[PDB]
């Protein structure tokens, strides 16, 4: 029955994840599918590198589909094809799943009288996107996205699972172009969404907390650096040795000491040919990091160029361009006075405020509000006479 | 218009209220006016509820906008409106934190039909104490207003030191609100306060 | 032609066609006017070329078959334009090329022409109408299916500072060795034009950015010597593009727009107002935490 192609996986593995393809079937014969959702994760969890998972799977969906739940089968599926090393066989698969729905829930729908199938098939167009993706059709797999994004924003109220497979495309895309900057934004909200029963491992998952922490300093628009120190990601992982040095890099543009910075990136630019080629990047971004935070933090915001000089370790010829750029970027806007020697900025990006900076902007606030409480009672006391 | 809803004093998670009704009572004022459609339901506050998140999501299979939240206060609380609004709205956010329902406050005006509005003038003949009129009235409403700013002020201080001490959560929209007070904040003794003075003789 | 007699051949063909069009096809007395159009730039009579142009329309050019007389038309112009060396001109005739239903859907068709059209662009003065042609092309994906083009073109769509002496190295073993852009014969005479470009696109970014600034330090930036910085300085308050003053002992040259005491002040009334909507928006997420918490 299935007991006979059961029996070949069961051989194949260790004896002490023999037992559990025996429950599987043990619950198949009693009819309790939701208990069967339930033992049929366990496998996946600690061997989806075998390519017993993909065995597994395969007589399941011939045999289960409206048997077991609907959605556990389609989540399946986004799995056995990171598992599966053949493409051709990958867009096959999809396809029938997809086909097997549209027929389906003109009997479904009013049958029960409930149960969507369309959540079904925005995972599976997640997983087509991602297969072009990975067999290097940029252009294919872009003009898809485009498609899928408006289709995503037209559903009402989004599942966690479904925007988080978009989000994991979305991501894969843009560190194959090397746009630094795309990335940054998309792993934000991938990171967050992150579903309760996992799908990302822990060793997919520190490869992309590396990939990250590269974006933010070789960028030009990344200044977030605290923001992913105080994530959960890099919270709990600052104790492995690769993950202590590239870290001591996003640090050191954070406060801005030249000291650190200068000697880590003699080491490790060496190391990485991606720090190398994009070496000037990197050079700029702590200059820029200094002249931002120094204005915002201060209550005074126009400064000598003499104070920012000693800071940067620029001659003038430099303030004045790091001063533009800033502009361009849009990352400080202000003007310039060479003939008085000043920068006198007059905006500033909002950032990330973190714990000392509450302070700084809490003390700010007492001042003014004790200065109105003071001037009021003038103003209480003149014009006494009328208060009609 | 009111629905029969009968709330429980032992959890404000248990409720009871009545879908056939809604119904009826809307065929009978389309038949008045047919420009009437579900747009919300009130509650009466006297405070927002995290047990209204719950209600909110079954006044959206009605809607065909975003259900409206008007916690309409019967208490009459503030000089100010007695009507803080708001929406139920999906968000992730930067902390790590999943698919959050959530309310987000609507700044509440008013407007009135012409008929509406005479109607107002009618029924009362008071002069306000937030009047803008004669000399005196604008004398009293610069006293008012200053105080106003100096209350809300006061609060917002006290909140800094909750957060930092008594664990009140950090949120980077009630953060980012304050740095564009103190980016955007006049400055005198420059040429503006300058020409502030010459506008100022002129007057 | 093939003779000597070449010269009162065009002469021939030119005065024929004031009096001429007879109970010929449309195709024909467009024909007979590209031909003698050729002649005169050959016979070196632009200015004859520029009245010939003008007796048929492109009102005649929405026909199907009409397209490959449009296209002849089209890069004849050009030719004519480029002698008397505005630029503005020969990239907006390029334009409708590139426009044209044959020459889009054909992959190898689209490239030549999209590349001639921004080297063209560029040494064109930089104004107002400039800024809103450069970024046109810009937005297109044609455009991003090349690099060679891309690099120029990026550089004037943003308003960063620049230097000619690194831009002149830049695309010498590029597009200085590409014929039609910079380096020909008479585009030799126009990679000196590139020049004057760099240097007034500098000053749009230079003047907004500076309040004010010293001269001795202007000429650096510009890659100028102190008798060529006034002088583009002064044009350039004419057309309108940038207002400034410049003092001429060697003092101080301050980049401004005006303002008076009472629009200073209108600023200063708006940001008052914005601030005390900031602060009733805080005091109702305060309440908020309250239900949080």
């Amino acid at each position: 029955e299935i007991d006979t192609i059961l029996s070949t996986l069961r051989m194949e593995a260790d004896p002490s994840l023999h037992p559990l393809f025996e429950q599987f079937e043990k619950f198949y014969e009693e009819k309790l599918w939701f208990q069967l959702s339930e033992s049929l994760t366990k496998f996946f969890d600690d061997a989806k590198s075998t390519p017993l998972r993909l065995r597994l799977y395969d007589n399941f969906v011939s045999k289960f589909y409206d048997k077991i739940n609907q959605l556990s089968v389609v989540k399946y599926l986004l799995a056995s094809l990171k598992d599966s090393k053949d493409f051709d066989e990958s867009l096959k698969y999809l396809d029938d799943l997809k086909a097997q729905f549209q027929e389906l829930d003109s009997k479904k729908q009013r049958n029960n009288g409930s149960k969507d199938h369309g959540d079904g098939i925005l995972l599976i167009d997640s997983e087509i996107a991602r297969t072009y993706l990975l067999k290097n059709d940029l252009v294919k797999a872009r003009d898809l996205l485009d498609d899928l994004e408006k289709t995503l924003d037209k559903k009402d109220s989004i599942p966690l699972r479904i925007t988080n497979s978009f989000y994991s495309t979305n991501s894969q895309y843009f560190k194959f172009k090397n746009d630094f900057n795309s990335f940054y934004y998309t792993s934000l909200l991938y990171l967050s969404t992150l579903e309760p029963s996992t799908s990302i491992t822990l060793a997919e998952r520190q490869q992309l907390a590396y990939d990250l922490s590269i974006s933010a300093l070789l960028g030009d628009k990344i200044y977030n650096f605290g923001e992913l120190l105080h994530h959960p990601i890099m919270e709990t992982i600052v104790n492995d040795s690769n993950y202590d040095w590239l870290f001591q890099l996003l640090n050191a543009l954070t406060v801005g000491d030249f000291d650190k910075f200068d000697s880590l990136i003699k080491v490790q630019i060496s190391k990485i040919p991606i720090l190398a080629q994009h070496e000037s990047f990197l050079r700029q971004k702590i200059c820029l990091m200094t002249l931002i935070e120094t204005v915002f933090v201060k209550n005074i915001r126009m400064l000598s160029f003499e104070d920012i000089s000693k800071a940067t370790h620029l001659p003038k010829d430099n303030v004045e361009h790091l001063v533009m750029r800033a502009i361009s970027l849009g990352l400080l806007k202000g003007s310039i006075d060479q003939v008085n020697e000043l920068v006198t900025i007059s905006w500033v990006q909002p950032r990330i405020i973190s714990g000392d900076q509450i302070t700084k902007m809490k003390d700010r606030l007492v001042e003014w509000n004790d200065q109105v409480e003071k001037l009021g009672k003038k103003m209480e006391a003149r014009g006494q006479s009328i208060w009609v | 218009f009111a629905l029969p809803f009968e709330e429980d004093e032992k959890n404000s998670d248990v409720w009871f209220l009545d879908h056939n009704y809604i119904e009826n009572m809307n065929e009978m004022c389309k038949k008045i006016n047919a420009k009437e459609k579900l747009i919300g339901w009130y509650h009466s506050g006297p405070k927002l509820r995290a047990s209204d998140l719950k209600i909110n999501e079954l006044f959206k299979k009605y809607t065909q906008n975003n259900p409206l939240l008007l916690i309409v206060d019967v208490k009459q609380q503030g000089v100010g409106l007695p009507t803080d609004a708001y929406v139920a709205i999906e968000q992730v956010k930067d902390d790590g934190t999943s698919t959050e329902k959530t309310f987000l406050h609507l700044p509440c005006t008013i407007e009135a039909e012409e008929a509406e509005e005479i109607g107002v003038e009618h029924l009362l003949r008071d002069v306000r104490d937030q009047a803008a009129g004669g000399l005196s009235i604008r004398l009293t409403n610069q006293l008012k207003s200053l105080k106003g700013l100096q209350s809300k002020l006061k609060d917002v201080v006290e909140y800094l030191d909750k957060v930092i001490n008594k664990e009140l959560p950090i949120n980077h929209t009630i953060l980012g609100k304050l740095q564009d007070v103190f980016n955007l904040l006049p400055n005198l003794g420059t040429p503006d306060d300058d020409e502030i003075d010459v506008e100022n003789h002129d007057r | 032609k093939e003779e000597g007699k070449i010269d009162e051949a065009a002469d021939i063909l030119c005065e024929l066609q004031v009096e001429t069009y007879g109970s010929m096809e449309m195709s024909e007395k467009i024909q007979f006017i590209l031909e003698q159009m050729e002649l005169s730039i050959l016979k070196g009579d632009y200015s004859q070329a520029t009245v010939l142009s003008r007796k048929i329309l492109k009102k005649t050019f929405k026909n199907p078959k009409y397209e490959s007389l449009k296209l002849e038309y089209y890069n004849l112009l050009v030719k004519i334009s480029l002698h008397k060396r505005e630029y503005l001109e020969v990239a907006q005739y390029l334009q409708e090329i590139y426009q044209t239903d044959a020459i889009k859907s054909d992959e190898a068709k689209w490239k030549p022409v999209l590349s001639h059209i921004v080297y063209f662009l560029v040494l064109s003065p930089y104004g107002n109408l400039q800024n809103d042609l450069i970024h046109k092309i810009q937005n297109d994906n044609n455009l991003k299916k090349l690099e060679s083009q891309e690099s120029l073109v990026k550089l004037f769509t943003t308003n960063e500072l620049m230097r000619w002496p690194i831009v002149q190295k830049t695309y010498e073993p590029v597009l200085n060795e590409d014929d039609l852009a910079f380096g020909g014969e008479a585009n030799k005479h126009h990679w000196e034009d590139l020049q004057k470009r760099v240097i007034e696109h500098n000053l749009r970014v230079i003047s907004e950015y500076y309040s004010r600034i010293t001269l001795l330090r202007l000429n650096e930036l510009l890659d100028l010597t102190e008798s060529q910085t006034e002088t583009y300085i002064s044009d350039l308050v004419n057309q309108g593009i940038i207002y400034a003053k410049v003092n001429r002992p060697a003092k101080i040259v301050n980049f401004e727009k005006p303002k008076n005491s009472s629009q200073l002040l209108n600023e200063w009334s708006h940001n008052v107002d914005e601030l005390l909507e900031h602060i009733e928006t805080i005091g109702h997420l305060i309440t908020k935490e309250e239900i949080m918490h």
